Parts: structure tokens; C-alpha cells; sequence
């Protein structure tokens, strides 16, 4: 989608608020650490995502006014609350009740349980991980060094072509093997994994900028055509 | 609201916290979550996990030349070896500062950061600022950190568009004869594994 | 500049909230009806702005999480204040100061003046109007029929060059004649006009995509190369 | 406001209209505006100006054949002869409707529109949604007004980029035999002049 978060090569979003490191504090709010909880807690064990890919687009169908304003852990909120919906796990109605219950009394008292086995799995998660490579029987349509430009495509769904890189002329840097395919897992429509290549962009191709700069960007073997 | 412009009318933060508490709420009652899965990963995230990880990668590959070189040569063996995997941190690639060749990594797409390896991003990392424009303006980005390279070095700016995920090795430092690598790893800011700054002599 | 903006061919801004024309209320706020009168008072007088061009970088250079909340005519009050600072007309802190007046205390009065010449001085403006329209002795690089390639240009400053529109092929409409050049006269560098062109283009090169549909968009001569 | 987030938090609407007056005070007090200046362009875009000019127009290109064709070979001409010329209307153009070609007019860039023929924008004209969406998938956003073209209607979508602006001339609806021509511009509506609606049968 051509949405608010695709945001490379965007003007006006003024300087970068440089911090100390020791002074980055992570969370200065108890809910933005739930927001880490229900992510990693629900992924775990698949509810409502399975993977990264359905996570990212849930994030990506916010409102822009409410992107540029929920603070960083206000997206993990939004595509909690949008997936599980969308798979059934929570009912919309339900959760909007719940939700003014919340509003109107945030003291609420919150239900305790303990569960070991859930730890554990959760655990399993936090360290296994959740690798998207696969295998597949076709293989690469391009090559290391071999000058490709990449699609003018507009994926009115999720995809990890960036604007910023859409028919632009670059070079394949190295071919990572096949990762299971965004554009499609994170609808839901199959792993359908295909090729992942890394492709160096050169800064005159980008901008037409005079600069000593390259971008590599990894981009899915769709994404791109021969020269 | 004027029903023409409910779009100028954000989401206040109390709502996200609202909504955040009826997610946990429904979840728990439902059997989906509990108390302590939601504490477990709060205090892997926010305890566990952090940038002294990649800083003992950074001090070891410093040195031991054999150790950086298996580094750079594969690294997901490694890191994986190492200890450092993990959820987002499946598929680590190192790359490697040099004199005239400088390395910055983003997520412009989102906040793509390799937790098992560095802990969480910075704030500004996720941000819209330094994502829209690292990719274009590197030199520009680099100055507002302190960073002021010459024309001369070139710029190799790394988005992280797919899970696989890029952490910097910056260059040792001047003037560190006789460090140990303990002490040397202390040397290692979180900010140069991500390339918006290099390591000063001591 | 690269900014929020420049919406064309995005996605996630959501249904169009159609309302019949008759319920259609220009104004729903005083303030509103100010910065109307504002924004055609000052420009009638050349204060802070010429013509349209200054008017609308000041705009497009607002915060993007102003830009998308603060309503139409928030726009235009923004686009005053910056241009009005500026050019030297106002003193920053002194707005500052004022702004803080009407904040702390609304129903602060405001001075009245009766001023006939400047009334007539602003009807000039509002029927004479200010046509960007001017002779060059140059001839037009492009011809009406000819298939040209716009730029890869990223302009850091205003432009009218739409993102969705660089890097495409396209067939010359007309030639309108030399029109005052966006990108120099937004900030205050000279009329510097330039033929501008209306350019059509096809579905397909825009987009991908495979209906009949087309965008006819005008180009200045700079925008745009031969094939 | 955490220093590392002012960007989450917008201008609430009490600052613009703060702002706005600050402005007139100061422009007043300077002897730069009046009173009477501020109300003189507040009539005129509230009360003057108005769709019915292009009204006018369309019903007059409907009743008089050597009129339209004179209006379509030089409406800039035309327009001015009959005085419907102004600040945002030096150079007008219009666009005719036929029964395989539509055309609808957007400013993606902003909300340019002819002040001098038409009046004021629409509400949504302005906002990102119609801005965004036109210039890609047309027809989903005709069908959004109700306007649900087949797809051997071909669409020209019209973006205001220059000072150039745009009307479009829609058709007469069939029913309309014995129709006066101050009649016929009771018909023509705001939207139809934009291009997201043809007239209905009377
Ligand atoms: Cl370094
Ligand atoms: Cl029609
Ligand atoms: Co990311
Ligand atoms: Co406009
Ligand atoms: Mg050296
Ligand atoms: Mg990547
Ligand atoms: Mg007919
Ligand atoms: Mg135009």
C-alpha cells in the first residue's frame, strides 16, 4: 500500500531528536509494555499472526492522523486489535465495549492468571524465532551483479517494495534463498515463498543526487524484471 | 467532530491504553493470555535483551582477527553460535565500517531492529524523521548526530525491508593499546552498531 | 519537496465523506472566515506574498501531523504566519506574544479600522486577479503530440511536479505559453517563467493498472526531457 | 510532551483561531488591513461568488449550439466576456462530457479551483481521501458518488498543478424538451461541474 508509513525520501519531518543512548528510555508508559506482551504473547501462538507479515499490515491500514500521533507502541495496539478481529479470535463489538469500560474506569481491575506452560511457550518463541526462509524447487531469475529494474507496481495490499525504490535500475548484491512472501502472507494467502534478493541503488538513480551514497534494499524476486 | 473531518481528529493516548488494557482483559478471561506470559516478555524485551550483545560481538571481532573474519565471512553462523538469535534476530548480517566505506542501517517501512542482538531500537529509529531521511540524505542525518564525513567516504545506507536484519561493526578506535576486550567492549555505543556514529578514542 | 502534501496516489486516506452540495457549509468558525480575509488581504498588497506560489510552500511546509489536523483554513493561517515572518513583516516573537494574548484571553477585543482605499486596493485584486502568464523570448523545447520522459528530480523546495508523475512517459497536450516558475518564485527568487505544458498520461504508465483511465498534468518545461 | 516525540502532537484548533486573530490584530494595529478589507473578501467567497456562475454557463452552452462551440475553442475568451474572471480564474478552462469520455477535476496538490465560476471547493475536494484516490482508481471513487461508469467509458482525470483550473461541462439530461434556459441552470449542480456526478432526468 501506498500508505503514511512508507516514508523514505519524504521532506518536512524536520530533524532527528538525537538522544544520549543511556537516556533512551524504553517505556515511560505500563501500557506501551502490555503493547510488547500482547504482541509476542498472541504471535507466539498464532493468534491473529503467525509471522511478522500480518503484524506490519495491520500497522499499515491505520488511519495517517492516527499513525503520526499514537506514539510507537499505539501502532502494536492498533494491530492487535485489528487481527484479532479479523481472524475471529475477538469480537468487534466486544472489544469496543471493553474498551469504554477501560475509558471510563481505567482502574479497572485487570484479571489474574498464571500459567506456566504458556511461559514456556512464549519462551520458545522469544528464542527460536519465527525464520521465514524456505525452499523451493524453481530457481533465482537473477544473479549476483546482474542489472535489474525493479516494477512500477502499486500493491494496493501490503508489500516491502518501498516508493522510494519503484522503477529504479540496481544490481543484485547477493540471492538469500526463498522467504516466505509478504505481500501475500500478510493476507493470509499462503507463505508462497519466492526468492529474496539484496539490491544495491545507487544515490543518481534514487534522487538523481551527487552524493557518494548507495541504498541496498531486499526485495523479492516479483518486485523486480530483467534488462 | 464535523462528520465531513473525522479524519483531522486523532486517537487521544488514553484510548491506545484503554484499548491496550480491554485487549488484555478479553484475553486472559478467554484463556488466550496470562499474567505471567504478558511479564515474561516484558522483562525479556526491557532486561534481558540489549546492545551489550552486539557490544561483546564489536570487542571480540577487535581482538581476534580470526573471529572477525568467520564474522564476516558468515555471520549468522556465528551470532548463532554465539548465543544471539532469537524472534527478529533469525537472519543477523554484519558489515563492516571502514576507512573509506561507512555503514548505516534503517527500517523505513517500519522500525525492523534485531532485538536479540542489540535489544530495541532508539527512539528516533522508529521514528518518521530519520526514516524518510537517512535513505536520501545520509551526510545530512549523519551531521545532526555528530557525524561529519568527508565527500570522499562513501555511504552504504541498509533498509531492512525483508526480516533479515544488518548491525555495524565501526572501527576500533585510536589510543586503545593494552585495553582488554571487557574494557574494550564498554568503549562500544549502541549508536555506532547502527552507523550514525563512530567510536571516540578514550 | 517530498511531503504529506503530495497525497497523489497514496493509499489508506479511506472513503471520500461525500456530503450534498447543499449542506455543503463553507464556514463553520470565524476564524475561518479570517484567514480568507487574511490570506486575499495580504497578497492583494504583496505582503508576505506575490502570488500563489509563496502562499503554498508555506503550507506544504507545516508539520505533517498539523497539516493533516488542523483543517482547511488552519492551512492558510500557517501559511500567513511563516510567509509574514519571513519576509520581515511581522516579528516572530512579537506573534508568539499576540498568539499567547488570544490563547489566555479569546474574547480579547480587536481593533477596529476603517480603511475605503484598501478596500478598493483588495477588489482589484479579487476581479483583476494574477495571471502567472508571461512571454519569454526562448522557444518551447516541446512540441504538442511529442512523447516526452519527466525527471527523476527530487526538489527540496516547492515544486509542482507530483511524486506519482516523476519518471514517466507522457504525450504533450498543449503548450500553454511561459508561466512564472513554481519552484524559483515560492521562494522569492525571481518570476524566472518557464513554458508550461499539459501533459496526458496513460493509466498504465502511471499505475500498472488496466482500465481507460488517464491524468492530464501541468508540467513546466524543466520537469521534463525528450525521448 | 516527551522532547524525543513533539512531532505526535498537533496544533489543537484553539491555536489556529488564536493564531488567526494574533495575525489581524497585529496587521490592524501595523495599518497593514482594515476592518472593512477583512469583511470585503469574506463577502465576496461566502455570499458573491457561487456554483450558479458556472450554472450559467452550462445552461447557456446547452440552449445556444454556436455558444458551446465558441465556449469550448477559447473559454478563456469566453469566460472573461462575460465576466466571470477573477483571482483563481485568469485561465479557465472547460471540458466537455460525452457519452465515452469524463472527465473529473482534482488539485491533488492542494484544493485549486476556480473561485471566479464556481465558488468555493467542496468540503471534500480538499481533503486527502478524494485528493489521493482520484488520480488512481477513478472509477472506485465515482462509484463512491453514486457514479458507477461502465468500463468502455473512458475517464480523463484533470490535476490543477499550475494556475490553469478546470470546469467541466456536463450534458443535458434526457427529459428536458420545453426547458426554459434559466431553468436548465436550476439543474446543474456544484458536482456535475467537477466531473463525481452527471444531472439526473428532471
Ligand atoms: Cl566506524
Ligand atoms: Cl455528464
Ligand atoms: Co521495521
Ligand atoms: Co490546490
Ligand atoms: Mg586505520
Ligand atoms: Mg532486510
Ligand atoms: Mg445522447
Ligand atoms: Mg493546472
Amino acid at each position: 500500500m501506498n500508505g503514511i508509513h512508507d516514508v523514505g525520501g519524504m521532506d518536512g519531518f524536520g530533524k532527528v531528536m538525537y538522544v544520549k543512548e543511556e537516556e533512551d528510555i524504553y517505556f515511560t508508559h505500563d501500557w506501551e509494555r502490555l503493547a510488547f506482551g500482547l504482541v509476542a504473547g498472541c504471535m507466539a501462538q498464532g493468534l491473529g499472526m503467525k509471522a511478522f507479515d500480518e503484524f506490519r499490515i495491520g500497522i499499515e491500514l491505520m488511519r495517517p492522523v492516527d499513525y503520526l500521533t499514537s506514539s510507537y507502541y499505539g501502532h502494536w495496539i492498533a494491530t492487535v486489535a485489528y487481527n484479532l478481529v479479523d481472524t475471529g479470535v475477538l469480537d468487534e463489538k466486544e472489544l469496543e465495549e471493553r474498551t469504554e469500560v477501560f475509558l471510563k474506569k481505567p482502574d479497572t481491575k485487570i484479571p489474574r492468571r498464571e500459567d506456566p506452560a504458556l511461559v514456556k511457550l512464549v519462551e520458545k518463541a522469544l528464542y527460536d524465532g519465527l525464520s521465514p526462509l524456505r525452499e523451493i524447487s524453481a530457481s533465482p531469475r537473477f544473479k549476483v551483479g546482474e542489472r535489474i529494474k525493479t516494477k512500477n507496481i502499486h500493491p494496493t495490499g501490503h508489500t516491502r517494495f518501498p516508493r522510494y525504490a519503484r522503477v529504479k535500475y540496481g544490481v543484485i548484491d547477493e540471492v538469500y534463498g526463498a522467504h516466505v512472501f509478504p505481500d501475500d502472507a500478510a493476507h493470509r494467502k499462503g507463505e508462497n515463498p519466492q526468492y529474496l534478493y539484496r539490491v544495491r541503488f545507487e544515490a543518481e538513480e534514487l534522487w538523481g543526487y551527487k552524493q557518494k551514497d548507495s541504498v541496498y534494499i531486499d526485495l523479492w524476486e516479483s518486485y523486480m524484471e530483467p534488462v | 467532530i464535523d462528520p465531513r473531518f473525522p479524519h483531522h481528529h486523532p486517537r487521544p493516548q488514553s484510548f491506545w491504553e484503554a484499548r491496550a488494557k480491554a485487549l488484555e482483559s478479553l484475553l486472559i478471561e478467554k484463556g488466550h493470555l496470562s499474567s505471567d506470559a504478558i511479564e515474561r516478555v516484558i522483562k525479556h524485551y526491557e532486561h534481558e535483551l540489549g546492545p551489550m550483545n552486539g557490544a561483546k560481538v564489536v570487542a571480540k571481532a577487535w581482538t581476534d582477527p580470526a573471529f572477525k573474519q568467520r564474522l564476516l565471512e558468515d555471520s549468522e553462523t556465528v551470532l548463532r553460535e554465539l548465543g544471539y538469535y532469537g524472534l527478529q534476530g533469525e537472519h543477523i548480517r554484519v558489515v563492516e565500517n571502514t576507512d573509506t566505506v561507512h555503514n548505516v542501517v534503517v527500517c523505513t517501512l517500519c522500525s525492523c531492529y534485531p532485538w536479540p542482538l542489540l535489544g530495541l531500537p532508539p527512539s528516533w529509529y522508529k521514528e518518521p524523521a530519520y526514516r524518510a531521511r537517512v535513505v536520501k540524505e545520509p551526510r545530512q542525518v549523519l551531521k545532526e548526530f555528530g557525524l561529519d564525513l568527508p565527500d570522499s567516504v562513501e555511504i552504504r545506507v541498509w533498509d531492512s525491508s525483508s526480516e533479515i536484519r544488518f548491525m555495524v561493526l565501526p572501527q576500533r578506535p585510536e589510543g586503545t593499546e593494552g585495553v582488554t576486550e571487557e574494557e574494550l567492549a564498554k568503549l562500544v555505543t549502541r549508536d555506532s552498531m547502527i552507523g550514525v556514529a563512530k567510536i571516540e578514542p578514550p
